[PDB]
DNA sequence: AGATTTTATGTTTAGATCTTTTATGCTTGCTTTT
DNA sequence: AAAAGCAAGCATAAAAGATCTAAACATAAAATCT
């Protein structure tokens, strides 16, 4: 309906046609595909980078080009979708409609090699999320990357991954032969101005540019590009600003107060309070931070006795510490017996004191050295 | 490099009709192969006979 | 070679010469065919690589016989892979049984059923990276015992016959042959079995807050000539480089993945964060970041 | 033949019926007022409108109504400690949206739901989501392929589909393929999926999900805080209606002693039912405060001092000597040999003889089966290690006072 | 309208993995007899 | 003074111990041959 719901729809975070931030990367990928088409030679490639930087958007944009539709046979395989690491050849056969004698992965591999030896068109095999193909012996990944070096094969394959060094660390054996190792392409995380240009593209495709003044866009991109640089979190906070402003106001451009509030937002039971205070006391008073559940409960019972309030039994105390564990304040390393489980504090005490919000009690527990 | 040198496989079948006397006829019909096979069969059978008669 | 124990108790023209050596070893081949016909197996024990020599024997002489080449210098081959290769491709008998000696019993039965179907077996580096256990050598000796199967093999390691006892060395009916080519070990050492620049290349890909966290560890390391985790946590919360503890643990997990930082736990439970690079190069790196 | 039954089950053509009672259920008018409170206080009776969860209702309702009307799809992650009204609020929002779509005030939408603890395997969710669509039971590979054919391919008129996913941490595993598929399907434009994920831990996407899975899960999130002293009283007094069968101080004591422990609402609705059952056997018709005190002492039980007082005299000598060896050697883990020597000392003091060590191992095995102590298998006698599971002061409190 | 491989599927057990923890061993740094 | 000898210290690694997973094995649905 209105501009708020229009901007909330258009921020989308789905597939797109225009990619303002990735232009030199698209030109480099087009030059790679074009020179390996004109030379009619095979060529492996490994694109990588942090999640949300837009690798799959670039390759989905380049698998819809009409001229590459004329010149080469596109195949896109998402490697999470296969049932197993060795099953991917079978999926590749279904992407090529190859006839197979069937029901073993070896004959599917021989059918793929027999297709590659006498293919009429160049093959572009994009294997999205190739980190799922890594195992231990890694027969499948080496068998896939050995295909460009096969005699007469015309495959040129692209492997998308989040790891900067998956190619070297996971495929050291391809370094020995320079014809085999993939050309590497990083996708750097988005800068501040690139996120501003992505926002100014998405809000001008629907002409809802006016709901975001430039100052608050340059606050939002300055936070997101400094934290992580993925455009998914940027579009998520940009959608969340409008869907909070719609809930709050019911054209008003969003002010810096709303984006600052959602950015500072994004970026107790009494027995749980007594447990956290006794854990802070035992961690402060003692050099040995190997605290067991029983060693903590024996101090917690004395603290509850000196406070003249009833203490929980060990069977309920274990569930209390497990409920405190869900907040992230603690981490319990499990052992053979419930008494032997090791509590480990994961907040500093300056955060625990501000989280408990009962300073008159923590001043009493932390001054109670004699109950340890 | 060589097709036998692969990054993935470790064993390389070169099957030629195996289902489920290496020398040609020039060597087997040579007299020296005949006398060698005769002397070897005689010596091996005599040694096997001695081993059986000692174990009996 | 008669070594003295006191060393333990006190502890161009070359191409033509190598081609003449290779032509002599190529001239040896019919004698190897007769020796393999008599039941002996061939073993080569020269200095240099013998890959091209056994490939020439497979190419020029065994051009029509059934042949299973086995690359023993492969880091990742298994004896199950070789027994599965014989059982599935030579005999069409399907997958071999999971016990390898049961697979050798099956191969002995199926090869007893077919006389004059000889299987040549070429093993470059019988002392291979995954064949150095006693069990794989027992499987190879039980396979070489078969009258149908003939075996050629290469040897490179000096300590190879320590795993051949007299039973294996009797099953391996070896005819030793000094095939000393002088070729370099290219293919045998090409595999996986045998830095400030990389730190800059991974530092370029990091975001601004990760650059600030690593610069904090670099400043503490150059200031102290491994930092406890609590000082890095308080410095990041003061510099607003992190939202909470768990994001800092995720950043240090990424640094452990990219090997910029080694984590050494203390007896007190605190986590120490060493940077595994000498301090002169670290001071040059800090000067590079300014 | 059984195969026709299994084929009619896997095709969904026979509904799984359960056997009905021979006798009719009793009429509502024969019930006592205390029985009426006992059945209104059952945890299974969800109220039509939940007290003290209005803000979270507006949050989930605004998110789901915007995702349905915009026809875009997306994802949400709600989280909180158990019993805090998560799944009841999400199903209440979805029932309100279905009541609104029935009257054509909203676009219509499908409502799939799964739960991660009803699945034996993480991949079996593919079997179940398809079972909420077609109703056929198929293998997980064919179900995953048919779900990808449904979601990746634009097929107008596609309707919006809301996939509630309870118990998200069980679906994880090491590969995290299932949760990656469930969070990756909304990102495609062809699928109008709006997946909501319920879980307990606040920090789950950062603690155990992968970085791309956390990036797909997004930054829209909601946390259900534990019920306080007052909200637990409002819940129980809403469940009781206008009835005065509960004293107000009794509900106040139930809420005050339940909110101090966990903030679970099921604990309050169970303690009030036990208080009603306690008041029923006293032949009173009002749940006075001492019935609540008895039900609280029963359901927050601490019966280990009773176990040490109920032990046989040689087991009490054993429980004294284990704590004596812990005080003597300092370390908390004692071998059976020094425990037996302290046993002989204490038995020489008290004047009774002690059983020989082959019977003392039977005493140690009984205390280790009762979990008063932790102890090893008895095959390594005299060198087995004996942790004390009960606290050392509880033994003196049992055997003195 | 009934028997036979054929194939797709589920279970189980052996092996890969994560993690803690413990130890001999590889090297160091003095240390001390000939 | 030279080179063999005892505490010290981090480190690969070795047990282990739970734990999760991949492939081998038993088994059921089903086209296929009669
Ligand atoms: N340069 C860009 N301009 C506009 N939108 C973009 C750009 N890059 C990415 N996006 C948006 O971000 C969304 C996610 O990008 P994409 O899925 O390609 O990242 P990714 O690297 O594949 O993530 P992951 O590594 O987790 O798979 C896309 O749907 C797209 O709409
Ligand atoms: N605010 C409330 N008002 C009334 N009843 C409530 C409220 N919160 C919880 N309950 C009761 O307690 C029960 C809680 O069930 P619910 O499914 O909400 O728990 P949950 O938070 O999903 O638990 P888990 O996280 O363990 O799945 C409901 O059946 C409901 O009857
Ligand atoms: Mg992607
Ligand atoms: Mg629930």
């Amino acid at each position: 309906r209105n501009k708020y719901q229009n901007a909330r729809r258009v921020l989308n975070s789905a597939e797109t046609q225009n990619l303002p931030g990735r232009e030199s990367q698209l030109q480099e990928l087009r030059e790679f595909f074009s020179n390996h088409l004109e030379s009619q030679t095979s060529g492996s490639l490994y694109v990588s980078g942090q999640p949300g930087t837009g690798k799959t958007a670039c390759l989905s944009l380049l698998l819809r080009d009409p001229d590459f539709s004329k010149r080469l046979q596109r195949v896109y395989i998402n490697c999470t979708s296969i049932a197993s690491v060795g099953a991917v050849y079978k999926k590749l056969c279904t992407e090529l409609q190859l006839k197979v004698s069937g029901r073993t992965e070896r004959d599917h591999l021989e059918a793929i090699q027999r297709h590659l030896k006498t293919a009429k068109r160049m093959l572009l095999l994009v294997l999205d999320e190739i980190d799922q193909l890594c195992t231990s012996r890694q027969e499948v990944l080496y068998t896939i990357f050995e295909w460009p070096a096969l005699p007469g094969s015309r495959i040129l394959l692209v492997g998308i991954a989040n790891s900067l060094d998956l190619t070297d660390r996971a495929l050291m054996r391809l370094n020995a032969r320079c014809e085999l190792k993939p050309r590497l392409m990083h996708f750097p995380p988005y800068s501040k101005q690139q996120i501003v240009e992505i926002f100014k593209s998405r809000l001008a495709e629907a002409e809802v540019l006016d709901v975001f003044p430039p100052v608050t866009l340059q606050l939002l991109a300055a936070k997101v590009s400094a934290i992580s640089g993925d455009v998914r979190r940027a579009l998520d906070i940009g959608r969340r600003v409008v869907e909070i402003a719609e809930q709050q106001k019911r054209l008003k451009p969003v002010q810096v107060t709303q984006v600052a509030a959602v950015l500072n937002k994004v970026y107790f039971p009494l027995q749980q309070k007594l447990m956290l205070c006794t854990l802070v006391l035992m961690l402060r008073n003692e050099r040995n931070k190997d605290i067991s559940m029983g060693r903590l409960h024996e101090v917690y019972r004395r603290v509850c006795a000196k406070r003249n309030i009833l203490a929980l039994d060990q069977a309920e105390f274990t569930g209390t510490v497990d409920l405190v564990e869900t907040r992230g304040i603690l981490r319990i390393m499990r052992k053979k017996e419930p008494r032997l489980h090791k509590v480990l504090l994961q907040w500093d005490e300056e955060e625990v004191h501000a989280a408990l919000s009962d300073k008159q009690l923590i001043a009493s527990i932390l001054s109670d050295t004699a109950c340890l | 490099m060589d097709p036998t040198i692969s990054v993935s496989k470790g064993c390389f079948v070169y099957k030629n009709g195996a289902t489920r006397s290496l020398l040609g006829k020039e060597v087997v019909q040579q007299p020296f192969y005949e006398e060698y096979r005769k002397a070897w069969n005689q010596i091996n059978d005599h040694i096997a006979d001695l081993q059986h008669r000692s174990y009996a | 070679f008669v070594p003295e124990s006191d060393g333990y108790f006190h502890s161009a023209e070359h191409e033509g010469s190598i081609n003449a050596i290779m032509e002599e070893y190529r001239s040896y081949f019919p004698k190897w065919m007769c020796i393999l016909n008599e039941g002996f197996n061939i073993l080569l024990y020269g200095l240099g690589s013998k890959h091209q020599l056994l490939q020439s024997f497979h190419r020029e002489v065994l051009h029509k016989q059934t042949v299973l080449v086995v690359n023993g210098f492969f880091p990742s081959l298994t004896i199950k892979d070789m027994l599965d290769s014989i059982t599935s491709d030579i005999l069409d008998a399907g997958i071999s049984p999971a016990n390898p000696h049961e697979a050798v019993d099956m191969i002995e039965e199926e090869f007893a059923l077919i006389p004059e179907t000889h299987l040549f077996l070429i093993v470059h580096n019988l002392d291979g990276a995954m064949l150095r256990n006693v069990k794989a050598q027992a499987i190879l000796s039980r396979l070489a015992r078969i009258p149908n199967i003939h075996l050629l093999a290469s040897i490179d390691h000096i300590n190879t016959p320590l795993l051949w006892d007299q039973g294996k060395l009797c099953s391996f009916n070896f005819s030793w042959w000094d095939c000393t080519t002088m070729l370099p070990y290219t293919n045998e050492t090409a595999f996986e079995n045998s830095a400030l620049s990389s730190m800059r290349s991974v530092f370029s890909s990091l975001t601004t807050n990760s650059r600030g966290i690593y610069m904090l560890i670099v400043k503490y390391q150059l200031k102290n000539k491994g930092m406890p985790f609590r000082d890095l946590y308080s410095s990041c919360r003061e510099a607003f480089l992190v939202s909470s503890d768990l994001a800092l643990r995720a950043q240090l997990t990424e640094f452990l993945d990219h090997k910029l930082v080694k984590s050494k736990r203390s007896v007190d439970g605190s986590e120490q964060l060493t940077i595994p690079i000498d301090g002169a190069l670290l001071q040059q790196f800090l000067e590079e970041q300014e | 033949t059984p195969s026709q039954k299994m084929k009619k089950i896997r095709a969904g053509e026979l509904s799984p019926s359960m056997q009905q009672r021979t006798d009719l259920p009793a009429k509502d008018s024969s019930k006592s007022e205390l029985q009426l409170a006992r059945e209104q206080l059952h945890v299974s009776v969800v109220p039509k409108s939940l007290p003290c969860r209005e803000r979270e209702f507006e949050n989930i309702y605004a998110f789901l109504e915007g995702k349905i009307q915009d026809q875009c799809g997306g994802c949400m992650y709600v989280s909180g400690v158990p019993g805090t009204g998560k799944t009841a609020t999400v199903t209440g929002v979805i029932r309100t949206l279905q009541r609104m779509a029935k009257q054509n005030e909203l676009p219509a939408f499908e409502y799939l739901e799964i739960n991660g603890m009803r699945l034996t395997e993480p991949r079996q969710a593919y079997v179940q989501i398809y079972k909420q669509l077609t109703g056929k039971t198929v293998s997980w590979e064919q179900a995953h392929a048919l779900l990808e054919k449904r979601f990746t391919t634009p097929a107008p008129r596609r309707v919006t589909t809301v996939l509630l996913v309870d118990e998200l941490d069980i679906l994880c595993n090491r590969r995290q393929d299932v949760v990656y598929n469930l969070l990756d399907w909304p990102t495609k434009s062809a699928a109008k999926l709006v997946v909501v994920t319920i879980a307990n831990t606040m920090d789950l996407p950062e603690r155990l999900l992968m970085g791309k899975v956390t990036s797909r899960l997004g930054l829209t999130r909601l946390t259900f805080q534990p019920y306080s002293h007052k909200q637990l009283q409002e819940i129980v007094t809403a469940r009781l209606g206008g009835s005065e069968t509960f004293k107000g101080e009794a509900v106040q004591l139930v809420a005050r002693k339940v909110a101090a422990v966990s903030g679970d609402a099921r604990r309050a609705l169970d303690i009030c039912r036990r208080a009603t059952e306690i008041a029923d056997t006293a032949a009173v018709k009002c749940v006075t405060m001492l019935h609540v005190q008895q039900a609280l002492a029963e359901m927050i039980a601490s019966a280990k001092v009773q176990a040490i007082r109920n032990c046989s005299r040689m087991e009490q000598i054993f429980l004294q000597a284990i704590a004596a060896e812990v005080t003597r050697t300092g370390v908390e883990e004692t071998t059976f040999m020094g425990v037996y020597q302290q046993v002989e000392t204490i038995a020489a003091f008290m004047g009774v003889t002690f059983p020989p060590p082959g019977r003392a191992l039977r005493l140690c095995s009984k205390l280790g089966a009762e979990r008063l102590i932790i102890s090893e298998h008895s095959r390594n006698d005299l060198f087995q290690k004996i942790l004390l599971n009960v606290s050392a002061d509880d033994i003196h409190y049992a055997l003195r006072v």
